[PDB]
């Protein structure tokens, strides 16, 4: 893993992390000069044009869809699912299947 | 009078809505509405039924349901309908022998296998004859309800409205509102009867209280 | 003269306030003062906001009945007329018509009746029988823990 991040960070530095792909804080790694300017022009125009656009994008009573419209609601809902916990067991009764496959030479 | 009244509602009776393929129909809650002596209004219906003018059909919908249908307007639906879109299949003659024998004879809600086997020498054959003519429906084995034929989508449109009226007045607030506010309100497409009509209805079935305000007799619903 | 109460009413209800607004409080106390039918449309303002879903709107509906109770005497017989229903919307009596959400003013309003109820039994329960017998019944065949 030879080519570094090398974003602008916001404190001057650029970026000195070394994932083979795209940079987590930087979308895609691009390859940059010494001072972060891309070195293909037309690179840092796409980088440009993203940046320019992600800088543009009862009452008193308690509401009950606040605990429905929050994280930890959509998680338990994603994961406490019947289909979900259908496709748990199964993995789990294939890892059954393995410590089943645990006796070779003998009757088992 | 109860006379009066039933004439009245039955003005009301949309009878376009039905293509005049029905008879009009007024349901005795109904009558209840404009003559608030129950007792006195069971009894002229009573007179009146006797008499031979009104017919008393079980609508079934609900068990307290009759529906009030002069008998003139039974007739000549009847006849003129069953027959034309009947002639030539078999049970036109049965139900002319009916029409001819039995209505004018007992006004009875319900037959019973016996009297027609009997009395009026009608056949199994016959039986099932009127059965398919939509004029008798099953009550028991061996005993059956009169009819009107067609009664079906005159039912469906009476339920509908009528839960929707007992909708918008739960919707009003304190599930209260003023009979010539619901009047005036431009009625749903479901309420395909008329407000009057169904609000009557819902009157004379003391599913809303009557109450005589200064503004006039306020709808509430009664606390369940 | 309707509007206005029925008004009146909606913001004190709706706001969700912990406290009444004093202020259109006793607007509504020299408003009701003014009429005995309007006494009793006010009384039914009160029944309607009470079956609405919501702890909170049941809760001020409940401190506006209490201070009616407390203050008007007319007042008294209207409320233990019904009082089976009143008990049973703010006490919760019976289990297949609970108390709505939030679950606090939930139990702000149990809480409240029931110190309302003693507070009644105290001062107008031989005034009236039924709120005695009220009172025997919740503390017995409700079990309801008036220390709490
Ligand atoms: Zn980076
Ligand atoms: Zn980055």
């Amino acid at each position: 893993v030879q080519h570094w991040c090398r974003a602008p960070r916001p404190d001057g530095r650029l970026c000195e992390r070394q994932d083979r792909l795209k940079c987590p804080f930087h979308g895609k790694i691009v390859p940059r000069d010494d001072e972060g300017r891309p070195l293909d022009p037309e690179d840092r125009a796409r980088e440009q044009r993203r940046q320019l656009q992600k800088q543009e994008r009862y009452p008193s009573l308690t509401n009950l869809k606040a605990q429905a419209d929050t994280a930890r609601a959509r998680i338990g809902r994603k994961v406490f699912a019947k289909a979900a916990v259908r496709r748990v067991v199964a993995a789990m009764n294939r890892m059954d299947q393995k410590k089943h496959e645990k006796f070779s030479n003998q009757f088992n | 009078s109860a006379r009066a009244a039933v004439s009245e509602l039955m003005q009301l009776f949309p009878r376009g809505l039905f293509e005049d393929a029905l008879p009009p129909i007024v349901l005795r809650s109904q009558v209840y509405s404009l003559v608030p002596d129950r007792t006195v209004a069971d009894r002229q219906l009573k007179e009146l039924q006797e008499q031979g003018e009104i017919r008393i059909v079980q609508l079934g919908f609900d068990l307290d349901a009759h529906g009030i249908i002069f008998t003139e307007d039974y007739r000549t639906r009847v006849c003129d309908c069953v027959l034309k879109a009947c002639d030539g299949r078999p049970y036109a003659g049965a139900v002319q022998k009916f029409l001819a024998s039995v209505l004018p004879a007992c006004g009875d809600l319900s037959f019973q296998q016996d009297q027609m086997t009997q009395t009026f020498g009608f056949r199994d054959s016959e039986i099932t004859h009127l059965v398919n003519a939509g004029v008798l429906t099953v009550r028991d084995a061996g005993s059956w309800w009169l009819a009107v034929p067609g009664a079906g989508r005159f039912i469906k449109y009476f339920v509908k409205g009528r839960q929707a009226v007992l909708s918008m007045v739960r919707k009003a607030k304190y599930r209260e509102l003023l009979l010539s506010e619901l009047l005036g309100r431009r009625a749903p497409v479901v309420v395909r009867l008329g407000l009057t009509y169904h609000v009557h209805d819902l009157i004379g079935a003391q599913l809303v209280d009557c109450i005589s305000t200064t503004s006039g007799t306020l709808l509430r619903l009664p606390e369940t | 003269m309707d509007q206005k109460l029925s008004k009146l009413v909606e913001e004190l209800t709706t706001s969700g306030e912990p406290r009444l607004n004093p202020e259109k409080m006793k607007e509504l106390k020299k408003i009701c003062k003014s009429s005995e039918e309007q006494l009793s449309r006010a009384y039914r303002l009160l029944i309607a906001q009470l079956t609405q879903e919501h702890a909170e709107i049941r809760l001020s509906a409940f401190q506006i009945v209490e201070e009616l109770f407390v203050r008007s005497h007319q007042f008294r017989m209207l409320v233990v007329s019904n009082f089976q229903e009143f008990l049973e919307l703010t006490l919760g009596t019976d289990p297949a018509q609970p108390l709505p959400p939030p679950r606090e003013a939930a139990q702000r309003l149990r809480q409240a009746t029931t110190r309302a109820v003693e507070g009644w039994n105290e001062k107008f329960g031989e005034a009236y029988k039924k709120l005695a017998l009220g009172y025997h019944f919740l503390r017995h065949n409700k079990k309801v823990d008036f220390q709490d």
